[PDB]
């Protein structure tokens, strides 16, 4: 019928109960503009839907209604790589056509193609600290945890720009058996960050194999929160259709959490703690639910989201709830970035739950896990020995604190230092990590096997 | 007197460096955590009171 | 029955509905989605639909089941992977063409295309029968019958028809009970509601020790079968490695794996790694997967399977405990079910509690923790059973003052701590003496001291050494290393070496994660005798650096004992600790002089 | 149109909603008070009032303006002070004889007391037109016109009637557009919503090499037009002197001053102090007031003008960027608009959030920084435009760790600190390299280095020399000066002269508020060459007093070169700094031998 009222971003219009849940509807205004949305709430003689175009300026009695009768679906095809589109899936940003040979509806999963085995193949990004300390798999997800004041766009642009040169060397090692794709979806970012990421992607040479999703803060939050589901659905449809491991970057997580956390006071739902709604765990788990092995046993989906904290505190629901759903995370310390080591991602709180399944005997060294665990324990022991040695001084410094601080300074200034385009292998990083870890004594090292210690010091 | 002042200077510098290094961050983080928990509890009480 | 008048979000309203029980499950619409009738408002009933809605239009009919949601209790449960709503992923993988359960599909909680071998037990024709009696058995494991055929609870009568030996289907009657005429026919599987606890004869105190195969877990705080334990996690404790090592290296005949919102890759890694592994009880033909029942849930899966996953796992643990076999219940995690109940409370539009969780989470967690435990099995035979509930929790905002961790840790009697400093060095899990405690270790110290060495004195000496090393680490870190004697350096170094070698229970193989109680008792007794001889040797005149540097390979040899296999020596007792104790006793006399 | 149904608190409710949108602003009652309908509930509309509701009874008429609440773009914008709701204070001072907006008084959005001469551009009768194209020219000042008459965005058609040259008012029409019949009448003033971003041709990265008049700020970091940078403040701790000195010392075509939540004392001092200053653009016609746009809203005004003040200034800066000119937008501060959004949200009935801030502040903070930027100008001409956003940050919750400064620091890519001791030392600004950072210096040093720059090598060695001298000052203070190296005293002496000559600036003369890039690059290259020649001379064997006494008039002459005129080499190059390299090389060669 007509629109009853409007509260916040969602519009409460009155109509019949013929539409279903997630049914596409069109609202006609008297100014010559049409707005499309999805029915999020259906009731008797009234409905509550969120429009993807605009958040204000809706008529009450001078508006018309039109029923589409089709559910909300994203058109995915095998030619989406090499095009620019908006957050609503429209070709208005000077990109390719939005046509697709296939159309599948979304309700949380396209076919529910979850993996039923552990990931064996390991994907290298070109960083000795990131790939060495966190063995990323073909289905495992590892997000980057940063703060307000750190170059997260340079780390994500360096990780995305590293794909294209380390992948041909890693393909010969049996780490990958197909072509790689990239899915970039921007939400709540500036024009300089999207132009710098598109300039780095065009300068790297992956413009025809990557996807461009541009979402700004001036657009609606429903289209910004719906853009990562369409980008992950198009990346999962391209990875399932082509049998190629696709890497998806979801940045920023604070804009997607702020989009769902924005409509929490203009509805009949009771929000949770910190102002966010109580259903944020299902929305955050919905992005991680579309990751893992794909159908066919030749394709997988990689999740590498960028999370920026809006307060710089580690006790938050976005970092704890987002990091609790994924397997591990990569934390960026301000102390490492303030000294000058690039990148500032430290391996102290970083870890990988599937690091043992990602490493094998044909694509990585067998002693990489013992040197990674001994280097991870020696990094925290060197940080605690440097922190105790800084306060204590040189009057009560232990003998192991000098070798731990020397190995922490040499490992932080040797293994942590790396260029934005310099390629590095895990075999040379393990050989340099064995020589850097060889300064410790044999009695101190007790977290490794005796055959690996006798074979290499 | 020189050995006494040289003996006391290391204890004073180590105590000032240890207390100044370890003093601020525990209560500085706990005060903001308790204030954030009290503000979240007050907003959760007012949000239930408005309904 | 009724008609769907309003459907908004996960809450659906259907007017003209009859019944509308609080725990009754029904499927609304033509898609047959999983749902549950929460409450009613006048002539309409408000049903909460947990399954994904992708085209369910309002105006279709609603069919009520007429009873609460539950699972089947019979043969064919082991060696199968199902969801929390009793959905077979094996038939849904080939039939539906997807690895995950999709929306708009119907599947029962028991297979109808498989047959089981029926064997006659002690219940014959002419004798009286009751609820919980073992009327038969099914050959599932090579050592004992895992799936035992039993009658339903709250029943009685005489067995008029006894089926012979042979294979039979789950849709044909093989047993008949006569109680005031023809009562009804019985099948291989039994029906039981998931929202109701199983009956039992009587409760008893837990006195059976349950081994988990962890040196840090059993060495830190001993626990027996039939208790409750809470572990606060931060995504660094390693619940998957402790669940796979607790299921494989455990001493229980059955394992109940319940997924309450995991990523999916950890359940597929343990599921694929479970068939290639070897059972400790001499099992063959997938002994790890055949003796373990795994319920897998996802973060984007339905909330009804995540909320009923703990009730289905506790109902399966109670049904397996009623037959007379030991079962271990591992819950991962209670914070995922509490977040689903908090999201259901926010979606319902009711007055919630602090932190978003509901007020019924404490009563449901106290009833779920109080439902598990050791007791006598139901039935005329009166067999002995036990169910150990181990549920991990995590915060929802980055703090440990949540109601799920405080309510779960308050009702439980066992606490497993987690340290960020010990967890940062790759220690899964990091359990300290200050953040852990257990009162059942004193009762377990009698049988553990009778059938094994004196672990109770080494536990109190290790806790007293860790309590002094914990204050000695902050005292040495705050003031400095120039204000302590040489006696505290051996306790701090011995507590750091014992905490490092005992805390790390992950390793890089199958030898650094399964350790017996005798190896941890001999390793703790070697470090306790080395620290006690080093304190008496340093008390008579000596240096801490001269004693620690004078030890050399004697200290690293005891720390390197965990890298060896657990099959050395006689059966579990390694002979290297006896020579290491004599070498430490011989080095103690040389360190003094 | 509508009638007043009920009034509860500061928000008035008006019924008879038969098509009125929830984005258009209307005046309720006969007083024509400012108000806007934020939401609608059925037939009655909920309108928030930013003023006193005294004198409004049930049954008052409500008339909408016919468009959303935005600012008007027309000629005669310089040398005028207005509010965020299009309220001129000059008409209120003439008619009402006050400064604050009185209740029951309404003024026009554009001043109708001053008329400008409109000239025809390159559009003839029957020529094609589009949105953003230059249709003509309008005089905005008595010396030079900068107000480019353009069509509205998102429109096109054919010019059927073109007016001739002459002076006309803003209310009268001068042009008519024909698109699908009689489209509408066109005038000099155009409408634009404050909550809608202005369109453009294409957006790009900020790489325009434009200076802002800061010698120490431009020397420490390369200034670009179109970037995002935040500056910390303390409510009058030195941010007003840096904003007034930056706006007065700037050499851009336009300047945008936005006062959202100021106390009112700096607004009169900025308006009265702006005409007394002397601009550096070759003109004396009140260039400080005429060359800048003043929008000042005090704390005793409505929250709609203070919240929409930054949107109106950003919309005027977007219109000036769309006209084909680079403008600098300086707004202080966003804490008053963030507190006004929570104050309007609390009175309107919005739910709370973390730290007392609303949920729309996160999207509005990203939309505010995303609204400004450097890109191609919209229209057929395709001109180059840029908008530099300079927003001040202050506490609004009781500390500097609020979500406004935290989200603004993470959203912005440049940070500029402000020390209180440096502000007390008469140094403006007092930011250091260890408390600030910027990632856009690569593009500004790439283009400005592309013209004739030496800013990269002197800037990296200057930042490393200041960071080494700042760390060496604590070691020289604590440990002393009788045990350090001789290079640390030369680095601290060069850092003290570079920080004293570069950081020391308070607008003492015309040469201290406007320095060229070649003079700063030669001044930093002379200090870097003097520090490198002093370190190379001291490394080969020499005394510090022989080099410091050997310099003499060169060190005092190098510091006093900033008070002279910059026309030494051709018109902007310093000729004394080029000849100092031969005396520094002769003194370095004489000090070595």
């Amino acid at each position: 019928n007509t629109v009853s009222g409007v509260n916040g971003p969602l519009v409460i219009l009155e109509k019949v109960k013929f539409p279903r849940y997630n049914e596409i509807v069109n609202l006609t205004l008297p100014d010559g503009t049409v707005r499309q949305g999805q029915v999020l709430e259906i009731r008797g003689d009234r409905a509550i839907v969120q429009v993807f175009e605009g958040t204000s300026g809706i008529d009450v009695k001078k508006t018309t209604v039109e029923f589409t009768g089709e559910s909300l679906r994203i058109p995915v095809s095998e030619d989406m790589l090499g095009r620019i589109f908006d957050g609503s899936g429209r070709p208005i940003d000077n990109g390719p056509k939005v046509f697709a040979e296939d159309y599948l509806d979304i309700n949380g999963s396209p076919i529910n193609p979850y993996a039923r085995i552990y990931p064996e193949e390991m994907i290298s990004t070109g960083v000795s600290a990131i790939d060495t300390m966190n063995s990323i798999a073909r289905g495992q997800k590892i997000p980057i945890f940063s703060a307000s004041g750190l170059p997260h766009n340079e780390i994500a642009a360096q990780i995305c720009r590293q794909a294209g040169l380390v992948r041909p060397t890693k393909d010969v090692h049996d780490g990958h058996e197909e072509n790689f794709s990239i899915v970039f979806a921007a939400m709540g970012v500036n024009l300089e960050t999207a132009r710098f990421f598109k300039q780095d992607f065009e300068e790297n040479g992956s413009l025809e194999r990557t996807s461009l999703f541009l979402n700004l803060a001036n657009d609606p939050t429903i289209e910004r929160i719906i853009t990562p589901r369409l980008a992950l659905t198009t990346a999962e449809y391209l990875a399932y259709q082509t049998e190629r491991h696709v890497l998806t970057i979801l940045t920023d997580m604070s804009s997607y959490a702020d989009a769902l956390r924005e409509v929490s006071a203009a509805r009949e739902e009771v929000p949770g703690r910190r102002g966010y709604p109580g259903y944020m765990y299902t929305d955050l788990s919905t992005i991680y639910e579309r990751a893992g092995r794909v159908e066919g046993r030749n394709g997988s989906i990689t999740q590498i989201p960028i999370l920026t904290m809006p307060n710089d505190d580690i006790t938050h629901p976005i970092p704890d709830l987002t990091g609790y759903i994924t397997e591990g995370q990569i934390f960026v310390d301000r102390q490492l970035h303030n000294k000058g080591i690039y990148p500032p991602i430290n391996v102290l709180p970083s870890l990988s739950r599937l690091m043992k399944s990602a490493i094998g005997e044909g694509m990585t060294r067998k002693d990489h896990g013992d040197v990674s665990n001994q280097l991870y324990a020696k990094y925290a022991i060197g940080k605690d020995a440097a922190a105790m040695k800084a306060v204590v001084g040189e009057e009560a410094l232990s003998i192991e604190d000098k070798l731990s601080l020397e190995f922490l300074e040499k490992f932080e200034k040797t293994f942590i230092t790396q260029g934005a385009y310099e390629d590095r292998t895990v075999f040379e990083s393990l050989d340099q990590a064995w020589s850097l870890l060889r300064i410790y004594p044999k009695e101190m090292l007790n977290r490794i096997s005796p055959k690996i210690l006798d074979e290499f010091y | 007197a020189f050995i006494i002042l040289d003996e006391v200077i290391k204890v004073t510098n180590r105590r000032v460096n240890a207390i100044e290094h370890v003093i601020i961050p525990r209560t500085e983080n706990t005060i903001a955590y308790i204030n954030s928990e009290l503000d979240e509890l007050d907003r959760e009480e007012f949000y239930r009171l408005k309904k | 029955y009724g008609a769907i008048y309003s459907v908004s979000g996960p809450v659906v309203i259907a007017e003209n509905m009859i019944g509308c029980a609080m725990y009754e499950l029904v499927k609304v619409g033509h898609d047959n989605l999983v749902g549950e009738v929460i409450r009613i408002d006048g002539d309409k009933a408000t049903i909460q639909v947990y399954e994904e809605t992708a085209g369910l239009t309002v105006g279709d009919p609603v069919l009520r089941t007429g009873k609460p949601l539950s699972v089947e209790l019979g043969p064919g449960l082991m060696e199968t992977i199902y969801d929390g709503i009793q959905r077979p992923l094996k038939a849904i993988k080939e039939e539906s063409q997807s690895i995950y359960i999709p929306r708009g599909i119907d599947t029962p909680a028991l297979d109808r295309t498989i047959k089981w071998q029926f064997t006659p037990g002690k219940f014959q024709v002419g004798d009286h029968i009751s609820g919980g009696d073992i009327y038969g058995s099914v050959f599932e494991n090579s050592l004992i019958s895992s799936h035992k055929i039993l009658l339903p609870p709250r029943s009685r009568g005489t067995i008029t028809w006894i089926a012979p030996a042979g294979e039979y289907t789950l849709d044909e009657k093989i047993l008949e009970v006569e109680f005031d005429g023809k009562k009804s026919d019985f099948t291989l599987y039994h029906t039981w509601p998931v929202r109701v606890p199983r009956p039992v004869t009587e409760k008893l105190s837990a006195d059976y020790p349950l081994l988990t195969g962890q040196r840090v877990l059993d060495a830190l705080f001993p626990c027996v079968q039939g208790g409750t334990t809470c572990i606060p996690g931060a995504f660094g404790c390693g619940k998957t490695v402790i669940s796979q090592s607790l299921s494989k290296y455990s001493n229980s005949d059955a394992i109940i794996y319940v997924g309450c919102g995991e990523r999916g890759n950890e359940m597929a890694e343990v599921l694929m790694e479970f068939p290639e592994l070897y059972t400790e009880m001499s099992g063959t033909k997938e002994p790890i997967m055949k003796r373990t029942t795994l319920v897998a849930n996802t973060s984007n899966m339905p909330v009804a399977a995540r909320e009923a996953s703990i009730y289905t796992g506790i109902t399966l643990a109670e049904y397996f405990r009623d037959q007379g076999k030991n079962v271990s219940m591992i819950a991962d995690s209670s914070s995922r079910w509490a977040e689903a109940l908090r999201e259901i409370s926010g979606r319902l539009g009711e007055m919630p509690a602090d932190q978003g969780f509901p007020a019924y989470l404490g009563a449901k967690l106290a009833s779920f923790y109080e439902r598990a435990g050791k007791a006598v099995a139901l039935g005329s035979p009166d067999r002995t059973g036990s169910v150990s509930i181990v549920a991990a929790v995590s915060p929802a905002g980055g703090d440990f003052s949540d109601p799920v961790t405080t309510a779960t840790l308050g009702i439980t009697q066992v606490f497993w701590g987690l340290d960020k400093k010990l967890a940062q060095r790759k220690h899964f899990p990091s359990i300290n003496t200050s953040v852990s405690y257990s009162k059942y270790t004193n009762v377990l110290n009698k049988f553990y001291d009778s059938n094994y060495p004196e672990f109770p004195v080494l536990r109190d000496r290790m806790k007293e050494i860790l309590s002094n090393a914990e204050e000695l680490e902050q005292v040495v870190q705050l003031v400095g290393k120039s204000a302590l004697s040489d006696s505290d350096k051996i306790t701090l170094d011995v507590a750091t070496l014992i905490k490092e070698d005992f805390l790390q229970q992950n390793g890089y193989s199958t030898y650094d994660a399964f350790c017996p109680i005798w190896k941890t008792f001999d390793m703790m007794r070697a470090f306790i005798s080395y620290h006690d001889e080093a304190q008496k040797a340093v008390a008579n005149g000596a240096n801490w650096s001269k004693l620690a540097d004078s030890t050399g390979d004697v200290k690293h040899a005891v720390s390197s004992s965990k890298f060896f296999e657990p099959s050395r020596g006689e059966k579990e007792v390694h002979g290297e600790f006896e020579k290491l104790l004599s070498t430490m006793q011989e080095r103690f006399a040389e360190s003094t002089d």
